[PDB]
């Protein structure tokens, strides 16, 4: 009937990890290759390549994230990176005109900006649709947090090695989650299934991505637009 | 394999 | 004590080439990162990895350098790649201030610009120096021009198969080289050694850039910011 | 081996 001492530690830890890895006022966005409305390309290109920055800090922070092996870090990463981006996109998202907006109308992304960096204006419908639902349920700063690092430490991926040790340190992840609902948020009696259903979205989502993800990868013209770290993290290289 | 993920774990 | 029509044919071709692929305007600078005064790095990377695109073209342009193999095309590209940069750059450099000026002050490159992407203040004066030089020879655009398709052409570069058919289209155009400042250059006896003299210039430069460039390659923070191309050319994988 | 700059010779 009150979260423990401990499962308030993790919170605390996973929102201070998230304010220290997402910036509010988007003021990097200057530093990308400007957008031009695949002319978008590069500046997503670049979008992406931060965030996967970010994502990456974020993670360190995760309670336990460092433990692991080199190998199932970057394994977690490979395969969750994207969907921890589209995750975190959603506090830019707007519903108002359904759009993502970085503190400036430069940097507000819309569904034709995308359709500009080589994907089919219906493989964005899911992405835009789950957005949608995802704001919806206007999740707490701490619920929001707290799905992010579900996401990142779910063991059925590709490559990781200790799935039982990451096991753990999810289902405590989602232990901390399902009582701070439970404990903390009125009207949500329903909610962690729900979520939980958006773990399942994402996947579907990571899927799609990889698959348009692999058609611009194959075209030199293209690739060569992306950034090192996207290349390595979307990748198929395999440790 | 994967010098970038490495350097950005240290 | 006339240049022949084949001869003739050869400049007008190198030099429409170079107007099509040098940008007089500048104006694709402003898809490139920012610069920002290693916080020169991803701009300066941008300018490379655009310049040797621009290289790349010119070079398919080279009277026969398309009818080499491909692996002859890329390891005189890569091992010369660095070498026209710098010479084409020389368009852009100014005596007045010292520094390479493209169409606007966010595109003025000056000593301490360049010390911000990685290098030392001092192993830049050859490449100042350099630039200085060349430019007091007051270069007419065909001899400009003349002596980039010789540079690229050199076939003693690492990797080049054919050292004897390259060397033949080298000879072909430093005789249309020696020609026409013969019968076209006044006050221009000593030009063509001294141009030559460049050429020996620009291999130690390239040297140098060599081993700046292993310096920041090796620490994935920093090659993280080049470009793929830049990566590809400037990279020791091995056809 | 040379991805791009091939890609850019054709
Ligand atoms: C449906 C689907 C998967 O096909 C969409 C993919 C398009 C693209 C992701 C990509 C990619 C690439 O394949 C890359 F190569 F891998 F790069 C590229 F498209 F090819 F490039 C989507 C995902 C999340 C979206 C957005 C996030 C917004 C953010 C702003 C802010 O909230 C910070 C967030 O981290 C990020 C808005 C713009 C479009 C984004 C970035
Ligand atoms: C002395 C030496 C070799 O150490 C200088 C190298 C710095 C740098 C080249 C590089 C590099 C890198 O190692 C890269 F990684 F390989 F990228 C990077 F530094 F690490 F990035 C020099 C070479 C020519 C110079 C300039 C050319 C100007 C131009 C403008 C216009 O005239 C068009 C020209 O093509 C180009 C002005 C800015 C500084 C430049 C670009």
């Amino acid at each position: 009937h009150m979260l423990s001492d401990e499962q308030m530690q993790i919170i605390n830890s996973l929102v201070e990890a998230h304010h220290k890895t997402y910036d509010d006022s988007y003021s990097d966005f200057v530093r990308f290759r400007p957008p031009v409305r695949l002319s978008m390309l590069p500046h997503l290109a670049d979008l992406v390549s931060y965030s996967i920055q970010k994502v990456i800090g974020f993670a360190k922070m995760i309670p336990g994230f460092r433990d692991l092996t080199a190998e199932d870090q970057i394994a977690l990463l490979k395969s969750s990176a994207i969907e921890i981006i589209m995750l975190r996109s959603n506090q830019s998202f707007s519903l108002e005109d359904m759009s993502w907006s970085c503190g400036g109308p430069d940097f507000k992304y819309c569904i034709n900006d995308v359709t500009k960096a080589g994907h089919t204006l219906e493989l964005l419908e899911p992405l835009v649709k789950f957005q949608v639902g995802l704001k919806k349920l206007k999740l707490h700063e701490e619920e929001h947090v707290l799905l992010m690092a579900i996401c990142l430490l779910s063991p059925d991926r590709p490559g990781v090695q200790d799935h039982v040790r990451i096991e753990a340190l999810q289902d405590r992840l989602c232990d901390v989650l399902q009582a701070y609902i439970r404990i903390q948020h009125p009207g949500g009696r329903l909610l962690y299934a729900k979520m939980i259903q958006k773990l399942a979205d994402l996947r579907s989502l990571n899927e799609e991505h990889s698959k348009q993800y692999r058609s611009l990868s194959f075209q030199p013209e293209h690739s060569m637009q992306l950034t090192p770290l996207v290349l390595e993290v979307f990748g198929s290289e395999v440790s | 394999k994967h010098k970038i993920l490495h350097r950005l774990l240290q």
